[PDB]
């Protein structure tokens, strides 16, 4: 849908984006407290309580 | 918010702007990264090997430097 320009310098930038940032948790592998084991969840767990009415709350109480 | 792309490209330009006698460096430049991209070199390949390609004018590796992890 979005033509930008050329896809050399597309990709030479997206490196040198993702180089400046490939040191931690973005590309590279490092710290597990920031961002590593959650990528992207689903977010979803079993009806516990009081949090929303969206799908999750015990059962009434 | 921190790094943003935006102001990478605007710094292509720049280079490109610079150098627009000499579009040999900027080829050189850009594939460099992309054998980065793929498979080829590492990150410590990708610095010296672009702060040698700039040989002459230490200004856009001086803004150079700005994007890469300071430290």
């Amino acid at each position: 849908s979005s033509t930008w320009l050329s896809e050399a310098e597309m990709i030479a930038l997206a490196g040198l984006l993702q180089m400046s940032q490939g040191e931690q948790t973005p590309n590279c592998v490092a710290s597990s407290l920031p961002s590593t084991s959650c990528p992207d969840p689903v977010s979803v767990s079993e009806d516990p309580g009081p949090s929303g009415d969206q799908s999750c709350s015990g059962t009434d109480t | 918010q921190r790094l943003k792309v935006e102001d990478a490209l605007s710094y292509l330009d720049q280079v490109k702007l610079q150098f627009g006698s000499q579009p040999q460096v900027y080829n050189d430049f850009l594939d460099i990264m992309k054998e980065f991209k793929s498979q080829s070199i590492d990150t410590p390949g990708v610095i010296s090997r672009v702060s040698q390609l700039f040989k002459g004018h230490p200004d856009l590796i001086m803004g150079f430097n700005t994007f890469l992890p300071p430290g």
